[PDB]
RNA sequence: CCCAUAGUAGGCCUAAAAGCAGCCACCAAUUAAGAAAGCGUUCAAGCUCAACACCUCCCAAACAUAUA
């Protein structure tokens, strides 16, 4: 990457460009996640994979720089949203309730003051619907609504 | 600002085509009419003349003129005072090729009108295209 | 701002960021609104000098930077 | 440690608890965050109370439930224990507790372009 | 209103497979 | 030629004008 | 109730079971398919005629002017027969590689504006570009020899 | 005449006989006026229903308002209101026979083309007021071209060919698989589950 | 994101209604801006689009991870 060194003098200094491991198991892919056989085999738990695709200030990297697929970049963006609210990224701040599997913003959900009847019950959304088609090791599927 | 008009040289003060349209920037209309009158003596009288007046922020007048218009010139070239109505099939003037070529020599000369095409085919093509939208038939 | 003096070297390896800086903001469109600024651009890793009238001297070596960040920098220095 | 509870998401602002003092106008709905700020014992207590069967043994089962909001346990309770039950949710350790070997074991996927500001 | 669960669908599927057996064995 | 492609561009502009009647 | 109602009538539960069992199931592939691998000729012979016409090419960054300023510079350079032309670089880079212009490859990027000629009046463009405090002189090439501004001034004087 | 002709409230000859509301003239696919003829665009009916005279007047006003008679022409396909719908007197009790004829009505089955566009007209310039007047229609409708009609028919055939479910409505209904024609209509042997009452299911194979 | 000159304030009737009050052709310039797709003015002037050049008081409690 490059950095903007300012002091008035301002310059752009190129420092410490990384690279991948030289052995992808699944070449000739489209996105690097497909290149490593990770299409449906990750969650919000792994934060190294999520941290390789974020700015140091917690922001999201864009598409063409990362080269991700549409569905897969949406999966990374939503998983980064879910992992920031779960406290899994403490070193990406600009400068208390514990959570996990959080879809919406904390200050944008109204409480369910009146849940409906059994046929029209308002339920609490748990976990992103973008992660439906992941590998399941149980036989009961992911209950996305509680 | 930039102001473009089609005020004819026959009359200096028509009225509403020059009174309220110039009353926003703030002008001294007597200087405008004396300049328009000396331009009228500088050319053949009784013809519409477009203007290039630019109202400066220092409140001064700069009037630039070129050739006469394109509607009345072609209509008087065909001897027409009031043009056709439909202008798609109705015709009143029958203008030959040689008259168009003769009036095209003194046309591509101006700077304010930006008719500065270096070949001959461009200007004559433009004015035949203009005459096709009017009631003038191109003979030969 | 009262003066800007920018040099670029396309005989060597070129930098497009300073060229777009010339094209979109170092023109008469901005000078039609900002009359007091005086531009000068010369051609031979590029250099952008901004002489403010009051007390500031801004020096830029716009080799690796993009246009958007340097435009935001000049906007911040104009706002000050 | 019934103060360091973690609901799975927006439950913290969507799950409400409704009570009624019998006087008119005494209907109180309080969300999970506000009730956790009121008393950090009540969420787990209400969950266990709703989990237990609805008979006359339930309030005697609640008397055998000892909930403490912090690490502190009184010495009469602390010397009484036998076995620690395993935690049912595997806590996802975040980026800081990761060792350097665990970071180096995961391969990087992609070259960034050589000129980007981040 | 009454809704359809996975048990009802799977029970329907199993009955339909038994009926497909019965359809095949009645054709010879 | 040049006039052919200018004419084709003119029909493209006309098509964009007629599709933009209700917007 | 009738068989035809204004609202969607509720079904028998065995009918709902039949409708839910007989739902459409789209085929799911084992691998996702999305994660698997005359005008231009007019530009061609027009700019090719331009290469075979001139013996130097000149270029600047003429978009820092108003439309009337374009008309004024077009008239000031219409006094001589120099041609000013604008065409995209996505087709001009193949024009450079076809015309064996290897040292002109990192020269034509961005907004570029050709100033082709057959005999020099370039001091006139010099003091047009000095009477305005902008709009530099991008380098050119006379008969397969590159010219910077110092070369432009040396050829001008 | 490239305009919608005026539609009368009732035919010139009256119908003195009261007709029963045979609601099976809504239910099912259309067989009259299902395919295009010398036109290009239409408002396809994705469901059946009654068109009243108010609906006819609103359609004519909406089409003829944003109208280009020099470039487009429009032809009715749904005829004049002929079915008599009768209403009893307000706040009166039952019995005493069938009520007097209130208003005249056309019935429209699903898949019916209502009006036809034609001329030097393209898709995007006509979806505007066609979608407006189709949203103002009583039943579900859609602005459908010649290309889009065949496009959705090809869609229906590829849905009925590409499905991996071994059990379709036609198989269970025709074979009487679970003894389940006890809860089905005899019309389900020809509707094949795509029709339920007056409604139509496009997404259902 | 851009970017908008000119035959021309297209003629007809209209005090003038100029692409935008209405009829008709809707040619043409460099290399490209439509005798005109929406604000806007009595009319103008100004503004956006394509195209050019970068591209009565809620109501089981709960739970997305252990092989059906
Ligand atoms: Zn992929």
């Amino acid at each position: 990457f490059r950095e903007v060194v300012e002091t008035t003098i301002i310059e752009g200094r190129i420092t410490a460009t990384p690279k991948e491991s030289p052995n992808p198991p699944n070449p000739s892919g489209q996105c690097p996640i497909c290149r490593w056989n990770l299409k449906h085999k990750y969650n919000y738990d792994d934060v190294l994979l999520l941290s390789q695709f974020i700015r140091p200030h917690g922001g999201m990297l864009p598409r063409k720089i990362t080269g991700l697929c549409q569905e897969e970049h949406r999966k990374i963006e939503e998983c980064v949203k879910m992992a920031h609210r779960a406290g899994l990224l403490p070193n990406h701040r600009p400068r208390q309730l514990n959570r996990y599997l959080t879809r919406w913003a904390p200050g944008s959900v109204k409480p369910i003051y009146k849940k409906g009847p059994r046929w029209n019950r308002v339920r609490m959304p748990v976990g992103s619907p973008l992660l439906r088609d992941n590998v399941c090791y149980s036989r009961t599927p992911w209950k996305l609504y509680h | 600002g930039v102001i473009r008009a089609i005020v004819r040289a026959g009359l200096a003060m028509p009225g509403p085509p020059l009174g309220p349209v110039l009353g926003q920037r703030g002008v001294s209309i007597n200087q405008f009419c004396k300049e328009f009158n000396e331009r009228t003596k500088d050319i053949k009288e009784g013809i519409p003349l477009p203007t290039k007046i630019l109202v400066k922020p220092d409140r001064t007048f700069e009037i630039k003129i070129g050739q006469p218009t394109v509607s009345y010139f072609l209509k008087a070239a065909a001897g027409i005072e009031k043009g056709a109505r439909q202008t798609g099939k109705e015709v009143a003037g029958l203008v030959t090729l040689k008259h168009v070529y003769e009036i095209a020599r003194i046309k591509a000369q101006d700077e304010a009108f930006a008719l500065q095409d270096v070949p001959l085919s461009s200007v004559v093509r433009s004015i035949i295209g203009s005459a096709r939208s009017l009631g003038i038939r191109v003979v030969k | 701002v009262k003066q800007v003096r920018v040099q670029f070297c396309p005989f060597e390896k070129n930098v497009e960021s300073t060229r777009t800086f010339l094209q979109t903001v170092s023109s008469e469109k901005v000078r039609s609104t900002n009359l007091n600024c005086s531009v000068i651009a010369d051609v031979r890793e590029p250099c952008v000098d901004v002489l403010f009238g009051d007390g500031h001297r801004l020096i830029m070596r716009g080799a690796h930077l993009t246009a958007l960040e340097m435009l935001t920098a000049f906007a911040s220095h104009i706002r000050a | 440690n019934t103060r360091h509870i973690a609901f799975s998401g927006n439950k913290w602002e969507q799950k409400v608890y409704s009570s009624h003092t019998g006087y008119p106008g005494g209907f109180r709905q309080v969300t999970a965050a506000q009730l956790h700020l009121r008393d950090p014992v009540a969420i787990v207590k209400l969950a266990i109370y709703g989990m237990l069967p609805k008979n006359l043994h339930r309030r005697t089962m609640m008397e055998r439930l000892h909930l403490f909001p912090d690490e502190y346990i009184p010495e009469d309770i602390l010397k009484n224990l036998v076995e620690e039950l395993p935690q049912p949710r595997k806590i996802p350790k975040r980026l800081d507790e990761y060792t350097q070997e665990e970071i180096d074991a995961f391969p990087r996927l992609w070259t960034p372009p050589e000129d980007y500001r981040l | 209103p009454r809704f359809v669960s996975l048990r009802a669908k799977q029970n329907m599927i199993r009955r339909l497979e038994i009926e497909a057996e019965n359809h095949y064995w009645l054709s010879m | 030629s040049r006039e052919y492609w200018r004419r084709l561009r003119k029909q493209n502009i006309w098509r964009h004008n007629r599709l933009s009647k209700n917007k | 109730s009738k068989a035809v109602t204004r609202h969607r009538r509720v079904m028998h539960f065995q009918r709902q079971k039949l409708m839910a069992v007989t739902e459409y199931i789209p085929p799911k592939p084992a691998i996702h398919p999305s994660c698997l691998p005359g005008l231009i000729r007019l530009l061609r012979r027009e700019i090719a005629a331009v290469f075979q016409d001139n013996r130097m090419i000149a270029v600047c960054q003429n978009v820092a002017l108003s439309a009337e300023d374009k008309l004024l510079m077009r008239h000031q350079l219409r006094k001589h027969k120099i041609l000013m032309k604008v065409f995209p670089n996505q087709v001009l880079k193949p024009f450079l590689e076809d015309s064996k212009y290897q040292n002109l490859l990192p020269l034509f990027v961005g907004h570029n504006m050709l100033l082709v000629s057959e005999e020099p009046k370039v001091k006139e463009m010099v003091r047009i570009l000095r009477t305005v405090p902008f709009l530099p002189l991008l380098g050119g090439c006379i008969d397969d020899t590159i010219l910077s501004r110092q070369g432009f001034i040396n050829y001008s004087k | 005449k490239p305009k919608l002709r005026f539609i009368e409230r009732a035919p010139l000859v009256p119908k003195v006989r009261r007709e029963p509301k045979n609601l099976s003239d809504i239910r099912g696919p259309s067989t009259e006026a299902t395919e295009f003829t010398e036109g290009n665009f239409a408002i396809l009916a994705l469901g059946g229903g009654y068109l009243h005279w108010g609906h006819f007047e609103m359609m004519r006003l909406t089409i003829n308002r944003s109208m280009d008679p020099k470039n487009m022409f429009a032809i009715w396909r749904v005829p004049a209101p002929f079915k008599p719908i009768t209403r009893k007197s307000v706040g009166h009790r039952m019995g005493g026979g069938k009520g007097a004829i209130d208003h005249y009505v056309t019935p429209v089955k699903a898949g019916r083309l209502v009006v036809e566009m034609g001329g030097r007209c393209e898709f995007e310039e006509v979806q505007g007021f066609l979608d407006q007047v189709a949203h103002k229609l009583p039943f579900a409708a859609k602005a459908v071209s010649r290309g889009t009609l065949e496009k959705m028919r090809k869609d229906q055939e590829e849905r009925e060919r590409n499905n991996q479910n071994p059990w379709t409505f036609e198989r269970i209904a025709t074979a009487n698989m679970l003894g389940i024609r006890k809860v089905l209509s005899p019309y389900d042997l020809t509707h094949k589950g795509k029709y339920w009452g007056k409604f139509y299911m496009p997404k259902r194979v």
